[PDB]
């Protein structure tokens, strides 16, 4: 295989998580690891009102949603000291940008 | 002249005031409430469910399953140097 499909793929594993053993099964109460996931829905529904603001702003806000994540994540996993880093072949990111 | 019939006639009031609006709905909220929850999901024994047991539960804060998880790259790569070298 690719070495940069195989950590796609590893960053796929990592957003997974987060959602669906972070919480306790849709806890209301809200657990303290869904408390940080939280957060982030916020300051960016915040944000992108703020910014994309108008009749529609939120017809974005998924698009938005997973440029954040996706670049979260890929500045964590691309930060361990033994890894092959998607971010650092910046062709994808630069790409990534052209594109949007 | 005879008393006017207004005081027994209430059906307006079963509308009338605003907490019939509340109490219909927690005569069925509160009705249909159990006495604790379903479950509130902290393992099952997929053997990751194990993992959430340990250190995903409602009051883990503890940094221990991202520390390990964190690890768990180092061994990946690690090994993928010696894959490539």
């Amino acid at each position: 295989l690719t070495t940069f499909s195989l950590y796609t793929i590893i960053v796929l594993l990592v957003i997974t998580s987060l959602y669906t053993l972070t919480n306790n099964n849709n806890k209301i109460i809200g657990s303290r690891w869904l408390i940080s996931q939280e957060a982030i829905y916020d300051t960016i529904m915040n944000m992108t009102k703020g910014q994309i603001g108008g009749k529609n702003w939120g017809l974005y806000f998924p698009m938005i949603f997973t440029l954040f994540m996706f670049i979260f994540i890929a500045n964590l996993i691309s930060m361990i000291p033994y890894s092959f880093a998607l971010s650092a072949h910046l062709v994808f990111i630069i790409s990534l940008s052209i594109v949007i | 002249v005879s008393t006017l019939i207004p005081p027994k006639v209430v059906s307006s009031k079963n509308i009338g005031s605003a907490p019939n609006a509340k109490r219909i709905a927690n005569v069925v909220h509160f009705y249909k409430s159990l006495p604790q929850g379903p479950a509130p999901a902290i393992k099952a024994n997929t053997r990751l469910a194990r993992y959430k047991a340990k250190y995903f539960d409602g009051d883990n804060a503890s940094g221990k399953p991202l520390w390990h998880f964190a690890l768990g790259i180092i061994a990946f790569g690690y090994s993928m140097e010696y894959y490539f070298h």
